[PDB]
RNA sequence: UAAGGUGAUAUGAACCGUUAUAACCGGCGAUUUCCGAAUGGGGAAACCCAGUGUGUUUCGACACACUAUCAUUAACUGAAUCCAUAGGUUAAUGAGGCGAACCGGGGGAACUGAAACAUCUAAGUACCCCGAGGAAAAGAAAUCAACCGAGAUUCCCCCAG
RNA sequence: AGGGUGACAGCCCCGUACACAAAAAUGCACAUGCUGUGAGCUCGAUGAGUAGGGCGGGACACGUGGUAUCCUGUCUGAAUA
RNA sequence: UUUUGUAUAAUGGGUCAGCGACUUAUAUUCUGUAGCAAGGUUAACCGAAUAGGGGAGCCGAAGGGAAACCGAGUCUUAACUGGGCGUUAAGUUGCAGGGUAUAGACCCGAAACCCGGUGAUCUAGCCAUGGGCAGGUUGAAGGUUGGGUAACACUAACUGGAGGACCGAACCGACUAAUGUUGAAAAAUUAGCGGAUGACUUGUGGCUGGGGGUGAAAGGCCAAUCAAACCGGGAGAUAGCU
RNA sequence: GUUUAUUAAAAACACAGCACUGUGCAAACACGAAAGUGGACGUAUACGGUGUGACGCCUGCCCGGUGCCGGAAGGUUAAUU
RNA sequence: UGAGCCUUGAUGGAAGUGUGGACGCCAGUCUGCAUGGCUUUAAUGUUUGAUGUUCUAACGUUGACCCGUAAUCCGGGUUGCGGACAGUGUCUGGUGGGUAGUUUGACUGGGGCGGUCU
RNA sequence: GCUUGACUGCGAGCGUGACGGCGCGAGCAGGUGCGAAAGCAGGUCAUAGUGAUCCGGUGGUUCUGAAUGGAAGGGCCAUC
């Protein structure tokens, strides 16, 4: 009595794995009581067709936006900034949707505060290169030119 | 009738033979024990008489299969 | 088919016939009480007692038909549980019981032989049980053979006491 | 061939050899129809709680023997031209 | 007939007539006989059917050795002066007979073992439901009332109606004697005898089945029978016995 | 009171009473491969087995033998591995 | 809890003001505990058997209830109790006149006893 | 005193038994001991001191070996 797993399951459980129960646990608990599967090699496919169009499937459909920062690799027209301050140095924060109003018509068009540097935010030069948030990976790449008037 | 619904076991005979080698007609019959099982293709119990063995069967081919045969013989379950 | 007939003990009576409906013989039908698988219920076989349909210049009641169980199928119903299954009624099909041997299978003795007796024998015999056919069963090699070859099963003669 | 007829019958009777016969119901053959039914070619697929094994029995002429082969009550259990 | 021996007072037969016991099949050997002869003969089958075909095969012409093997020799042994078994005699197939083997095997006969059935209309026990016990005795508990006690105790009449109680018919039994014993009767008759309101007795129906029942227990009873019923079968059990 | 129906009616069996011993109830025990059932519509003041056999006065010694009961050490010890 | 492997501490960013355990060659120094400009050792993660607690979900229920159903059966369902026990199948040791089949010699001045049997 | 003839293979020819078997035996071959030698020795003065067959054990031995080569098992000799 091998069978493969459906729920958890204490200590053997997986979502899916390759155990080989004591029958009784079987057809007795986990089976009529849906959590396990006769492995029938039948299924020791139908249950690895998905462990290959999933786990090699699906992990390689997250690939088709590389970085996203497709054809952005050479910054983005400075439509306006994000402001200035201190008669020299820097005062000014970003209101809660304020590092757009730059790149202001470029990709689409969002208004959100996924804040990644939990600082102060440097006040200094100007154009900087950190990152913010374009998903659970990738990155991205644009500049910030300020306004003179 | 001690007979396992599943495989067709009944009791044989057989003898007993002593170490003076004396027969004596007997019987052997089989593990029957008429097991409760869950079907889910039924939402219901169904309880066979089988012996084990039988058991192993089911545990393999399959329930539903199993009684896809028995239906398919003619036998009530 | 016919010039003679109405079976026998068994006459007699009253009749039927002789050129084709006398009788006799063969094919096919009709009728076929009651008991009996007996099947509407019962029961001490040939008896008792029903239910539902019908049916009458006298539509009381009394006669005629249907009504057993089980299996497959179908329709209509329909619980605990709301679905669903179980269950329930109806219908259409089929089975039932009998009977020689041979036949396949399920069980399976002992007397007796061994000059006693237990392994062994009698013997898978007697017998009980189930199933079937004109035969049954078996049967187209995971069979033999022996370095050549043979080519399913069945039966006979050898091989060989 | 045989049987009978007042004793033993080829030629008295019934038969016998031989040659014939069915309105009907059926048996078996064929030749047809009806309902089925599947045919031939190519490409596939190749019978798992099975084979095998432990234990206890039973079949094999073979009495467990050095004992192959077969069946299975119990417990187990492959390979895949 | 059996016996050392039977007139035997040891077995059997009343008598007659009819029946009544060494067979049959297959193998196997010998003898007789016939055919063919180092050869004889076919089986199944085919069939032109007692022919003919069929030579599969069997027996014989070669033995010795456990065997490989050798071979008129071979084995024994390292080898035999030698020793054992062989080479020097015809066989084979029918047919008839004498034996033997396997079959009931010359005929009749057990007590029994086993299998499947039929029997609780006799009887044992139990179950349901019904019936019976003339007549006569004894007179438990309890009650009432007196007498008695301080009151109970106690006591007397009466009342009451206990009991596997007493006597005794029916009814149930069966202790003794005689009769009977080719009976009136396959268990009785007659005179006596025990129980007789009880663990009584009896009718109808029911249940218990054979290594089983039932049994106040005798191995009793289960259809004139019981240390394992009856009927049919195994079955012509076996019979070193008569 | 019972008994050998048919050679034994007794001192035999039974008996009320006594004891031992088993049984917690799906009881022990018994019929039955089982299901089912008696025990019992009972429950230890009950049910079974065994022996003794009213009642009176009593019922002593022996556990080596056999049987039975209890025993968580060791020795020996089956299938199994 | 008996044994194996994987591991992080034992055999094969300095010095001073401060601690439990110890075969410690017989009087060490250690194994760590604070600080301060492949082979002799302990715990886990674990793999493998033994023992014990408990659980529930096989299985038991000769408790109660519901329905099939006007039903002391059965079945399904609910619930309560018990529960990997009990029970049963196969194998296996013991016991086992309850039952069964048998055996239990001959000679002999009848038989038995005694005695004898080459 | 010296020694292993209590030897191995055989055996004319007798005895004695219904049989199974048992006993006696000169002599032959090989090899051995004692004796200078002739010669003696195949247990013990002789006659009891024993157990057929089956089954199995051990050693030896290609004899056998179920397609073939092996092996198992069998045979043969010794012995339990
Ligand atoms: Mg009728
Ligand atoms: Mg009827
Ligand atoms: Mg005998
Ligand atoms: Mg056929
Ligand atoms: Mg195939
Ligand atoms: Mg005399
Ligand atoms: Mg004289
Ligand atoms: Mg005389
Ligand atoms: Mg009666
Ligand atoms: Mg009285
Ligand atoms: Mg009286
Ligand atoms: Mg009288
Ligand atoms: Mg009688
Ligand atoms: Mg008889
Ligand atoms: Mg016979
Ligand atoms: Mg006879
Ligand atoms: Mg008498
Ligand atoms: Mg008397
Ligand atoms: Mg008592
Ligand atoms: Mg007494
Ligand atoms: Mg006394
Ligand atoms: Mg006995
Ligand atoms: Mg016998
Ligand atoms: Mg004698």
């Amino acid at each position: 009595m091998q069978v493969i797993l459906l729920d958890k399951v204490a200590n053997l459980g997986s979502l899916g794995d390759q155990v080989n129960v004591k029958a009784g646990y079987a057809r007795n608990f986990l089976v009529p009581q849906g959590k396990a599967v006769p492995a029938t090699k039948k299924n020791i496919e139908f249950f690895e067709a998905r462990r290959a169009e999933l786990e090699a499937k699906l992990a390689e459909v997250l690939a088709a936006a590389n970085a996203r920062a497709e054809k952005i690799n050479a910054l983005e027209t400075v439509t306006i900034a994000s402001k200035a301050g201190d008669e020299g140095k820097l005062f000014g924060s970003i209101g809660t949707r304020d590092i757009a109003d730059a790149v202001t018509a470029a990709g689409v068009e969002v208004a959100k505060s996924e804040v990644r540097l939990p600082n102060g935010v440097l006040r200094t030069t100007g154009e900087h290169e950190v990152s913010f948030q374009v998903h659970s990976e990738v990155f991205a790449k644009v500049i910030v030119n300020v306004v003179a008037e | 009738s001690r007979v396992c619904q599943v495989t067709g076991k009944r009791p044989v005979t057989g003898n007993n033979r002593s170490h003076a080698l004396n027969a004596t007609k007997r019987r052997f019959l089989p593990n029957l024990h008429s097991h409760r099982f869950w079907v889910e293709s039924e939402k219901r119990f169904v309880t066979l008489r089988v012996s084990a063995k039988g058991m192993r069967v089911i545990d393999k081919k399959g329930i539903d299969t199993v009684l896809a045969e028995l239906r398919a013989r003619g036998e009530k379950y």
